[PDB]
Order: structure tokens, then sequence, then C-alpha cells
């Protein structure tokens, strides 16, 4: 594995058109399937990515933690928890948009 | 792979004037817009900042969409431009309609033959949602594709050329009919454009794999596909398409 970890894994995350403040706006704003989106709460904040659940209940779901295969280490110090960490989504099979989600913690701040 | 550059500006231009160089994705904030948004720039080795706002490529993204979708935008923005998309009318409007400097639309085109043709239009604007997002240019400015926005006589009718003229049309989607037709232009084609009765230009059409088709290709029998008569037959849908804009002095 140490040899495998010479060359990192690759993702092609084509940020979709429709943005917003939160995954909520984004569903109202005509975005209506579950994938990765960029969002911006306040204007003085740099935008960031996030995986919105739209199918679950009534959509508008801003996923802020996920687990499903342990694929990411969580035994982290204060700072990585403050900034967030892990994969937001992953290229679903043979498509150009990241449809499946990845294990992450969207970060504290 | 997909990344975002740290250069801001009012349009893809102000980016290139500030220091840019790479055909890619950036954040622009036009004067009157409340919160900065993401566009796919297109810089050549010249200094030209082309804010792109439409693309077709393969058929992946489907353009049969509702009012609030076209208002806000739908599709995905590759920094290699390999992805279909509509940027969203509120954005178009916000970019183009900043004063003291008019833009100019460039439609670009391509076929399943390899040939590439352009067509230009002057003093470009899209009118507020108030005005139902209205297309208003000054003049066709040349290009081997042809002025399709100045109508076209198709079959038998004499004033169908008057009925397919596009300058001065409001945007019309199935759930917001603003086209001048007894029925709904947006619905018989399953798309969203500045329809009249109906169209001579239709960049947001139903993609076709191969290009050539007919009436028997759909239950309706209409020309839902991506067409632009001044360059091609109505029964031939483009492989690729584009629509970008740029401050006029750069022309």
């Amino acid at each position: 594995q140490m040899e495998y970890c010479r060359t990192p894994c690759t993702v092609s995350c084509n940020i979709p058109v429709v943005s917003g403040k939160e995954c909520e706006e984004i569903i109202r704003k005509g975005g209506e399937t579950s994938e990765m989106y960029l969002i911006q709460p306040d204007s003085s904040v740099k935008p960031y990515r996030v995986y919105c659940d739209m199918n679950t209940e009534n959509g508008g779901w801003t996923v802020i933690q996920n687990r499903q295969d342990g694929s990411v280490d969580f035994g982290r110090k204060w700072d990585p928890y403050k900034q967030g960490f892990g994969n937001v989504a992953t290229n679903t099979d043979g498509k150009n948009y990241c449809g499946l989600p990845g294990e992450y913690w969207l970060g504290n701040d | 792979t997909v990344q975002i550059h740290d250069i801001t500006g009012k349009d893809c231009q102000d980016i290139a004037n500030k220091g840019a160089k790479q055909s890619g994705l950036y954040f622009i904030k036009p004067l009157k817009a409340n919160q900065q948004f993401l566009v796919y720039c297109e810089i050549d080795g010249s200094g030209n900042g082309w804010t792109v706002f439409q693309k077709r490529l393969d058929g992946s993204v489907d353009f049969k969409k509702n009012w609030i979708q076209y208002k806000e935008g739908f599709g995905h923005l590759s920094p290699t431009g390999t992805t279909e998309f509509w940027l969203g009318n509120e954005k178009i409007h916000l970019i183009s309609t900043q004063s003291a400097i008019p833009y100019a639309l460039r439609v670009e085109l391509e076929d399943w033959n390899g040939r590439t043709s352009t067509a230009d239009y002057a003093m470009f604007k899209v009118g507020p949602e108030a005005d139902k997002y209205r297309l208003t240019y000054a003049y066709f400015a040349g290009g081997d594709a042809g002025d399709a926005f100045d109508g076209f006589d198709f079959g038998d009718d004499p004033s169908d050329k008057f009925f397919t003229s596009h300058n001065g049309m409001q945007f019309s989607t199935w759930d917001n009919d603003n086209d001048k037709f007894e029925g709904n232009c947006a619905e018989q084609d399953g798309s969203g454009w500045w329809m009249n009765k109906c169209h001579a230009g239709h960049l947001n059409g139903v993609y076709y794999q191969g290009g050539t088709y007919s009436k028997a290709s759909t239950p309706n029998g209409y020309d839902n596909g991506i067409i632009w008569a001044t360059w091609k037959t109505r029964w031939y849908s483009m492989k690729k398409t584009t629509m970008k804009i740029i401050p006029f002095n750069r022309l």
C-alpha cells in the first residue's frame, strides 16, 4: 500500500451550473437531483463544494458528514476538523458529474 | 482535475485585462449582481475575454426545462469545455446589460462533417425578468453562418420570414408562454428559447445523434432539434454549438 500511495487517486468534478447560499436555495433554483454543488452562504465567504441530498424527503439537504466504506481517516487533530476533510463526491461510473458521495466532514467553521 | 482561478472581475474580459491567460472557470461579479457567480471563460493568445453562456456537444444534458431553470441555469461547467450547459438568463442579463459598454454575441457552430462556421450580432442585451428576458441586438455583424435572427422563408408562407424574426423576442418556456403563437412553441419542441412562431434559430433544441432527421423522428413531427437555417437545412441538427459575448471594442 505504501507503494500504491506514491500516486494519488483522481476525480473530475464538473461543478454544475446552478449555485446558491445553501442546498435549499439550490432545490428551489431548479436543481433537482442528488450530486455535488458549490454553495456560498455569505458574500464575505469564499464558496465551497457540498453534496446535496434532493431525493431524501423533500431535498434541500446539506450533507455535512458521511460514512459508508471507511475510505477516509477521521482520527484527526483540531485543525483538520476546523477546516473540514475528505471526499465530497466521486465520479459515478462513466459520467462527467460526481453523482455518488464520498466520506467527509464538512468542517467546523 | 476541475479547479478555480483566483482572479475576479466584471466579465471574462476584466479577468484577461487584470492578468489572466487560461481558458477556464472563474468568478465574476457584475456591478448590480448581489453575489458573485461562476463562468467558463475562453481566452485566446490575444487578451480577449469571452464569457461563454451556451454549449452543446453530445446529448448528455437535456434542455427541455422550466422557467425557473432557465432563469437560474442548468448543466455543468468543465474547465476543458467538454460539458453542455445553459448559464441562466438572470446572469446573461446581468452581464450584458452593464452600461457604458455594449457586448456582442458570437454564436459558434459545428457539424457532423467537421465544418465550423461563425455568426456575430451587435449591441447585445437581455431584458430583465420584468420584460420576460428579451433579446435585443443592434445588427447582424457578419459571419459565414448567416443572420438567422432576421427571419427566414421556409416553405410556402409569405410572411413566415416575419414570423421567425428573433430580434425583440421574450423568452418562452412551456410553463411561461410569451411567444406569439396560438399554441405553445416551447412545448411542441420540448425546449426553451426566444420563440416567435416559431423559430429560425434554435440553439436550445433536442439534440440528435448523427445530425440528419425528419418528422418521423418524433410523435409530433416538428423540428425540435438544434437548427440555424441561414447555414443549414432544418432537418440537420448541429454536433457542437456555442454562444459567447464580449465588450465590443475587442472586435
